[PDB]
């Protein structure tokens, strides 16, 4: 819960997301609540391979499918991601956002930005599979607009979240290799101002 | 948290329902 | 001065320019002033459009440890050797 | 008991432990027979080789057919099917694997336990056969791959991009001209994933050194 | 592999005989080595001296005692009977050709493979002037004949428990063994290139030897000097793209971890601050 | 052609001068040189689409003395560049 | 919301109402760089950072200024070193050079010069105190 | 001579020698007896292709798809099948490009693995100058005497 | 250096694998709030957990300086 504001989410995948007790702890949280945060956060941290090896592997999910279907994220976000279908994944964003993220007691503060990130990640992973793809070929059947699709992707460039090939006026769309000798050297640049912070700080009176 | 976290345009709700209605009317 | 910085920005911008669009940029109605400016700036002039290259050369300007002093790795060798002198004593 | 227990392991995987359950009950019916049907032990032998498909082993499969005790005079239409699909699963031939299933469906696939897996093994071999097609063949036409699998351009397109993100193989596909491009070249870096640990321990040491002077 | 290991006493024992009889200036001092080697590896420890004399004008003049010099080996046999004659060593400042003609006389008394070392009266080079010879039948591409020639192999100086500290106890002046030894060796590696550059100046004279009156040309030397271009220089420029990246990674991991370990000396100010608190009794 | 292709930086031939000198079709010339390649002459690998002959030259090529004027001097003057740049390393 | 996102429309409405806050010491003169980043950072929010771009796609976001003057926007940032691009006069083909070969020779050396002097920086202070 | 031909084999002379003389080829005397010609006539053709691929994969880095079918004495339908058997060979792995008609038999390698040969030529000059030093002495006979 | 092909990556593994342990152990031992000085383990306990780790970082930095860079003596 404390990592939900920092948005680390990695240390909570094997602790908060992975629950040893099938039924909740009462005074801490709720049975439907502890099973809801496992699916929401698990899709952001655990990859698609770990979805079938962990989420459905745990017996806690099998008991939720045959009892409470009100979450709607078990038959929507899980199937659309496993099948890599963006056409069906788009309309389930708001339906889940309304019945999960809005009633959510933690992540309801910052929501729309958290959804827009995972919205492209489903399509970003599919981009690695195909080499050459036009703009209007399969995107017209996905039920989305071309203008709004480029607006969200255009703002992700300064965040260093796009190494790939995305084009609009022409429409030739390819994939790239984020592992190279550029980001390999980026580790040293990021540590430039963070390593010398405390070295020149306490070295005034002492040393 | 940078500006992207505190931005919160609240435009995700209207843009999702609009695109679904545009595709259904193109039939 | 408004049109002087157009050619300086053209070096890495245009690989070719037509003679018709020059009147809308450098405001040159005659090809005489266009060619006279290219002679001082060392640009090739051919038929129809004008090819742009902007080739560099050896020993660029001032500020040594760039292209100037021979075997720049010598100081790198000194930083791997002569710098270790101050580490011991 | 071990047979019905191993049947529970069908959806629970763990075929190495379930193989010992079927092996202990296979030699039991060999010395009994009489009133009970000896073909039930042949169905157990089918489940023994069924676990070999999920484990993907070869030498242990041919040792059963070459053994004098496990072969003998016992053969049937279902045994000829299991003998054919055993080598067909290694060769990964969709035409030969599915051909023996159509004629023997009443014998082999007539059982619900076998049909449930063979329907999944049909998709599993479709993933296995596709993996064997692209290994020798780099940068080929998608239409030629569709002729081998038997599907059209659109149907296999969903199955092609499905395995790329499964970490089975890394490749890209040209949809416009229906081409292929070789991609996967596994590297060794250690400069990014393995160099991250050095970051966290930097500023933690400086704080401990200043508190001693204070 | 055949590696000759020479004891430094061999050079010191012959150095005394160079001063006594004043043997120098194209005068060879023949000697014999000692050791027990049944393998290809040759171990040279003890050595004797052979009273050899030669003429400077005539290289075919040689006199060597066979069983009269072996009396020293008979006297040493009662001392150490484990070591026998494994070879011999000469001087050969200009490398007389007398050793090329007869390989049998020296091999008759030495059951090991034929070995010929070089101890010069000078031996003042910063490089490795000591050279070893192996006399065998090697095919020559020069087009004359295939006969017995010398096979060069690298050698070194032996160090054992007796003479390891003995020499250091005699010197005990300039040692300097530390991480700073890179500046001494890498400079010597540059001197090794300059030492071979001086040998390249002899190659410059090799062409002048062709310019000289009636001298032949060695075809074997031309084969090694022919590949100096295509081997190893703008040809390597195509591979410098990925090569320079490997040299930068060494600098990346070095500079980030070098400024860490040096920050553990902060306790100097901490201990000095506690000294002022201990001055109540001072 | 091997003596002609080698001047400074050029290790590579093409299909032009090789086929015109032998008066043979380029299809056979590729496989006719391979009979002489197995003799230890050239270790290179000839391409097809690029129409460029890659040459790995192990051949001794004796009867020198025209090259030795420039050949031997390039092992000194060019090597003197290393000696001049190494004099600044004498600090230690 | 304006300068960092490179928006000219929302920048003019911010300076107009807050102009009273710009009457402080040297708070007006910093606006010269605030409106220049609208062009500089505006290139980054636009897809010009991507390789293949056409002018007809550029005129959509820059429509607030004009058509023919867009060639002056990209070319000005090329000489300064922000981003390199090639402009076509017909359809406005924009090909921007993306360098994956950097940080190889002499590029990281500028940072390497700083990492070398950090060791003896705090080490020589031990001899002083 | 066929064993020494493994490097230069064009495979084009295989059907000529097969049809001209086959007393011991299709049938055998002291070994098999040739009851079925598929043990030889069919098998010899499959084996010489593996030796002919060894010919091209060495001294030809890239080959044209139209030119490759003419040099293998085969057809495009048969050549595509033999590519699938390149994995089971365990020797060479070809990289084929259909739109470029380029078949790359070799593989690109990083410069880190080639650093040995890059620094080996320096060791050559160390041995060459050291070896010729005693060879120049043989040339000093006429110089000195 | 003429022997370096796969060992170049092995040198990169020695300056990382064994170094990551020295980073966590250095903070693990210093985290102790006992102190009390006097004698205790102070003969040499902390060297391997504190000071030798700094030397262990140097041991991999010595072999890094051993060949250093550009050990081919200029050229190309």
């Amino acid at each position: 819960i404390h990592c939900l504001a920092v948005r680390n989410f990695k240390e909570a995948a094997k602790l908060l997301v992975d629950s040893l007790a099938t039924f909740t702890s009462i005074e801490l949280t709720s049975y439907e609540s502890i099973a809801t945060y496992a699916s929401v956060t698990g899709l952001f941290t655990l990859e698609r391979t770990d979805l079938k090896s962990k989420v459905i592997d745990s017996p806690e999910l099998l008991s939720l499918i045959s009892t409470t279907a009100a979450l709607q994220s078990i038959s929507s976000l899980t199937i659309s991601l496993y099948a890599s279908d963006y056409a069906s994944y788009f309309p389930y964003l708001l339906e889940t956002y309304a019945n999960v993220l809005i009633p959510c007691k933690y992540l309801n503060r910052h929501a729309d930005f958290f959804v827009r990130e995972m919205r492209r990640k489903v399509y970003a992973q599919l981009l690695e599979s195909y080499k050459t793809l036009s703009l209007k070929s399969m995107a017209s059947a996905f039920g989305v607009s071309v203008a709004f699709l480029d607006n969200d992707l255009g703002k992700f460039i300064p965040n260093k979240q796009l190494n790939c090939v995305i084009d609009r006026v022409n429409g030739i769309v390819e994939t790239n290799r984020p592992d190279n000798k550029n980001a390999q050297y980026h580790l040293l640049v990021k540590q430039g101002d963070g390593l010398l912070t405390k070295l020149q700080k306490y070295g005034a009176a002492v040393r | 948290e940078n500006w992207d976290d505190v931005e919160v345009d609240d435009d995700f709700t209207n843009e999702l329902k609009a695109e679904l209605d545009r595709y259904k009317r193109e039939n | 001065a408004i049109r002087d910085e157009i050619a300086k920005n053209t070096e890495l911008s245009y690989d070719f320019l037509p003679l018709s669009n020059i009147k809308a940029l450098l405001f040159f109605n005659n090809e005489k002033e266009t060619e006279k400016f290219a002679l001082e700036r060392n640009w090739p002039i051919v038929n129809s459009k004008v090819y742009f290259n902007n080739q560099s050369k050896e020993k660029a300007d001032y500020e040594d440890e760039m292209m100037h002093e021979e075997d720049q790795k010598t100081n790198i060798i000194e930083k791997a050797m002569d710098y270790a002198i101050s580490i011991e004593n | 008991l071990d047979l019905m227990s191993g049947i529970l392991h069908c959806e629970d995987k763990d075929y190495k432990t379930a193989f010992s359950y079927f092996f202990e009950s296979f030699e039991s019916y060999h010395n009994l027979t009489t009133h009970n049907s000896y073909e039930k032990a042949c169905q157990v032998l089918k489940y023994m080789l069924l676990s070999k498909i999920m484990l993907n082993l070869i030498d242990d499969v041919k040792n059963i057919l070459n053994a004098k005790y496990t072969k003998e005079t016992y053969q049937s239409r279902g045994i000829d099917a299991m003998k054919a699909v055993a080598e067909a699963y290694n060769n990964r031939s969709l035409l030969d694997f599915n051909t023996a299933l159509k004629q023997y469906e009443k014998e082999l696939m007539g059982d619900e336990l076998t049909r449930s897996h063979f329907n999944a093994l049909y998709d599993t071999l479709l993933e296995s056969n596709l993996c064997k097609i692209i290994e020798p063949f780099e940068c080929v036409e998608i239409s030629h791959i569709s002729k081998i699998i038997g599907l059209d351009t659109q149907q296999v397109e969903g199955k092609l991009s499905q395995m790329i993100l499964d970490k089975i193989f890394y490749g890209v596909l040209d949809q416009g001209n229906g081409w292929l491009y070789v991609y996967e070249t596994p590297n060794q870096d250690a400069t990014y994933d393995s160099a991250l640990e050095l970051v966290g321990q930097l500023n933690k040491v400086v704080d401990q050194l200043f508190e001693k002077a204070s | 592999h055949e590696k000759v290991t020479i004891a430094p006493l061999v050079l010191l024992s012959a150095l005394d005989h160079y001063e006594r009889t004043q043997t120098k200036e194209n005068k060879r001092c023949v000697g014999v080595i000692l050791g027990d080697a049944n393998s290809s590896t040759i171990r040279v420890t003890n050595s004797f001296a052979l009273p050899f004399e030669e003429d400077e004008k005539n290289s075919d003049v040689w006199f060597l005692d066979h069983n009269y010099i072996e009396n020293m080996n008979e006297m040493c046999k009662k001392i150490n009977a484990k070591e026998k004659l494994i070879g011999w060593y000469h001087s050969g400042p200009k490398l007389r050709a007398s050793d090329l003609k007869i390989n049998e006389l020296f091999k008759k008394y030495t059951q090991n493979n034929p070995l010929l070392l070089i101890v010069d009266v000078k031996q003042q080079g910063v490089g490795l002037p000591t050279d070893a010879y192996v006399a065998i039948e090697q095919v020559k591409d020069d087009g004359t004949s295939t006969e017995k020639t010398f096979l060069h192999l690298p050698c070194t100086i032996e160090a054992e428990e007796a003479e390891e500290i003995g020499v250091e106890h005699l010197l005990r002046d300039v040692r300097d063994q530390a991480a700073g030894g890179l500046s001494i060796r890498l400079t010597n590696q540059l001197k090794s290139l300059k030492g071979l550059q001086s040998k390249l100046k002899d190659v410059v004279e090799y062409l002048d030897k062709v310019i000289n009156k009636e001298l032949p040309i060695n075809h074997t030397i031309l084969g090694k000097l022919q590949d100096v271009f295509n081997l190893l220089n703008n040809l390597q420029k195509a591979l410098t793209v990925k090569t320079n990246d490997e040299l930068m990674v060494i600098y990346i991991s070095n500079l980030v971890r070098s400024i860490i370990a040096f920050d553990d000396l902060i306790e100097n100010k901490i201990q000095n601050k506690k000294i002022q608190e201990q001055r109540v009794k001072d | 052609l091997i003596e002609t292709v080698f001047v400074k930086n050029i290790r590579m031939l093409s299909f032009e001068d090789i086929s015109k000198a032998t008066h043979l079709p380029k299809d056979n010339v590729e496989h006719l040189v391979m009979r002489a390649i197995s003799l230890g002459l050239l270790k290179g690998s000839i391409d097809q689409v690029n129409e460029l002959v890659t040459i790995s030259w192990v051949q001794p090529r004796i009867i020198s003395g025209d090259q030795i004027t420039k050949m031997k001097d390039r092992l000194v003057e060019w090597n003197d560049q290393v000696e001049k740049l190494g004099k600044k390393m004498e600090a230690r | 919301k304006a300068v960092k996102l490179g928006d000219l429309k929302k920048f003019t409405s911010t300076i107009t109402k807050y102009k009273q806050l710009l009457l402080k010491d040297d708070t007006y003169q910093l606006c010269v760089r605030l409106r220049s980043n609208v062009i500089k950072t505006g290139i980054r929010i636009i897809s010009l950072t991507y390789k293949k771009i056409s002018l007809r796609d550029i005129c959509l976001k820059l429509n607030l200024d004009s058509e023919q003057t867009v060639e002056y926007m990209v070319s000005r940032a090329i000489r300064d070193g922000v981003i390199e691009a090639k402009i076509n006069h017909e359809d406005g083909f924009i090909e921007t050079t993306e360098l994956l070969n950097i940080y190889d020779s002499e590029d990281p050396q500028q940072v390497f010069d700083e990492r070398i002097k950090f060791a003896n920086q705090l080490h020589d202070e031990y001899l002083v105190s | 001579s066929l064993v020494k031909l493994f490097t230069t084999n064009e495979l084009m002379r295989w059907p000529i020698v097969q049809k001209t003389y086959e007393p011991v080829l299709n049938e055998d005397d002291l070994a098999f007896g040739g009851e079925a010609n598929k043990h030889h006539w069919e098998d010899l053709q499959k084996r010489v292709i593996e030796h002919n691929l060894r010919v091209i994969s060495e001294y030809y880095s890239r080959i044209t798809l139209l030119r490759l079918n003419e040099l293998l004495d085969l057809t495009e339908s048969q050549t595509e099948t033999y590519i699938s058997d390149l994995v089971n060979q365990g020797i060479i792995y070809a990289k084929v490009n259909r739109p470029a008609k380029i078949v790359n038999f070799e593989k690109p390698k990083n410069s880190s693995q080639l650093l040995n040969e890059w620094s080996h030529n320096v060791d050559e000059l160390l041995e060459h100058i050291e070896t010729i030093g005693h060879l120049i002495t043989k040339e000093e006979i006429m110089h000195g005497l | 250096e003429e022997k370096e092909e796969s060992n170049l990556a092995a040198t990169k593994s020695m300056v990382k694998i064994a170094e990551q342990y020295s980073k966590r152990i250095e903070e693990e031992k210093e985290l102790t709030e006992e102190e009390l000085k006097t004698r205790y383990v102070g003969r040499q306990d902390p060297k391997k957990h504190l000071s030798e780790t700094a030397d262990e970082t140097l041991e991999n930095n010595i072999v890094s300086v051993l060949t250093a860079g550009v050990n081919s003596v200029a050229i190309k």
